[PDB]
């Protein structure tokens, strides 16, 4: 019923501004306060402010006055937040969330990731993870894809366009020397691979890239 | 403002056990204290509001208590689905404030890792790079050490370690250790070895390959 749909990830240079959106559906947009909450890694949750779309009344944590600006457009059933003078401290996941009635934050957006950086977008390089020339037995093979050298976050990995989900292990991204890397592995019955296309699907929203990597046995 | 302090940043507990997650307020907030659960995909869900009232689809296993300054979320009997990070939230009036969260892990029976090693692909090599991957699969506890040996010599530099989130179904972890080299550096050596030390065994599980192919 109630859904809060937030805009996609954004990369912004320090000193500039970002404006993110939160489209509300399944209830009367103008009759509930919309709140915004900031989540910085290992820094908990911080309340920014709220808006009542019916009359455009706003409140703010003192800190965010003149830093974050809340607006709403009724015809669009959409809440907006514009954050200016961006610093590293502004890199976070931002959530929109609905308050009331007789409950607090009952409904949450999925979050919008903001990366403040002077660095440009870099698509990942993907390399297959293939066992060494026949040296292990034997019923379950582990395959994978190494995802290297991308910026900013996030990357998502899936297998056989999402049809393969059992036995999939995707480790957390790591940051090194300005770039991110991760690896995803899948453990599948020996009769499946190399018999059937085991493909990893690598998506990098910031660069708008959708990559495939076929997992094929090594050259004899 | 009102500072919300959570008792601990992380908690580990066995299935079936009673689990409490605590929160303290810097001033009396009466009953205006809420509990949200956040899953690894970032999804946030209200569990308890107004100190003690359960919200949508929340199991009867959950309850809340509060004195006005000290609060707790209690799980009567821990279940698999309860993995996540739990945050408290006071909403007496603006400005609202939150605790910094408690990450809840399931304590599982000890399980040894299954180890796999991956030589670089021809695709990477032709581009001038060489990554070697050691994969440790389906183990508990999370704590695990991976040692790389190149031509028998320990290598620490250029190694990057990372874990999965705890498995939502069976509570195990997996992790990869990636050793990054140039192709030229890679081709200057023969033996590539990772040794995984885990509390399940006093002896490490060792996986090796030779660049000259066995
Ligand atoms: C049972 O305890 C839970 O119920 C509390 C929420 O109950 C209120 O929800 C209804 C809506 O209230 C919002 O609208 C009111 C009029 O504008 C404002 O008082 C409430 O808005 C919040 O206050 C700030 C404005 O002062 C605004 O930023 C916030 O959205 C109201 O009928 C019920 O009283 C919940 O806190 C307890 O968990």
């Amino acid at each position: 019923e109630v859904q809060l749909q937030q805009s996609g990830t954004v990369l912004a240079r320090p000193g500039t501004s970002v404006k993110m959106s939160c489209k509300a559906s399944g209830y009367s947009f103008t009759n509930y306060w919309m709140h915004w909450v900031k989540q910085r890694p290992g820094q908990g949750l911080e309340w920014i402010g709220s808006i009542y779309p019916g009359n455009s009344d706003t409140n703010y944590k003192q800190k965010f006055k003149g830093k974050a600006k809340l607006t709403a457009v009724t015809s669009a059933s959409t809440a907006y937040m514009e954050v200016n003078s961006l610093t590293n401290e502004d890199s976070a996941v931002y959530y929109c969330t609905r308050f009331g009635n007789y409950v607090p934050f009952a409904y949450w957006g999925q979050g919008t990731l903001v990366t403040v950086s002077a660095a440009t977008t870099t698509a990942p390089s993907v390399y297959p993870l293939v066992p060494g020339c026949s040296d292990t037995s034997g019923s379950s093979v582990t395959l994978g894809c190494l995802v290297k050298g991308y910026f900013p976050e996030p990357v998502t990995v899936k297998w056989n366009y999402g049809a393969l989900s059992s036995g999939v292990r995707t480790v957390s991204s790591v940051l090194q020397s300005g770039f991110y890397s991760l690896s995803s592995l899948v453990t599948v019955p020996s009769s499946t691979w190399p018999s059937q296309t085991v493909i990893c699907n690598v998506a990098h929203p910031a660069s708008k890239t959708e990559l495939i990597k076929r997992i094929e046995p090594r050259i004899p | 403002d009102i500072q919300m302090t959570q008792t601990t940043s992380s908690l580990s507990a066995s299935l079936g056990d009673r689990v409490t997650i605590g929160c303290r307020a810097s001033q009396d907030i009466g009953s205006y204290l809420n509990w949200y659960q956040q899953k690894p995909d970032g999804a946030v869900r209200l569990l308890i509001y107004y100190t003690s009232r359960l919200h949508s689809g929340v199991p009867s296993r959950f309850s809340g208590s509060g004195s006005g300054t000290h609060f707790s979320l209690t799980i009567s009997n821990l279940e698999q689905e309860d993995i996540g990070t739990y945050f408290c939230h006071q909403d007496t009036k603006p400005p609202y404030t939150f605790g910094s969260g408690t990450k809840l892990e399931i304590k599982r029976a000890d399980a040894a890792p299954t180890v796999s090693i991956f030589p670089p692909s021809s695709e990477q090599l032709t581009s001038g790079g060489a990554s070697v991957v050691c994969f440790l699969n389906n183990f508990y506890p999370k704590d695990i050490n991976v040692k790389w040996k190149i031509d028998g010599s320990e290598r620490q530099n250029g190694v990057l370690n990372s874990w999965t989130d705890q498995d939502s179904k069976d509570s195990t972890y997996s992790m990869s250790s990636t050793l990054t080299l140039t192709k030229d550096e890679y081709e200057r050596h023969n033996s590539y070895t990772c040794e995984a030390t885990h509390k399940t065994s006093t002896s490490p599980i060792v996986k090796s390959f030779n660049r000259n192919e066995c």
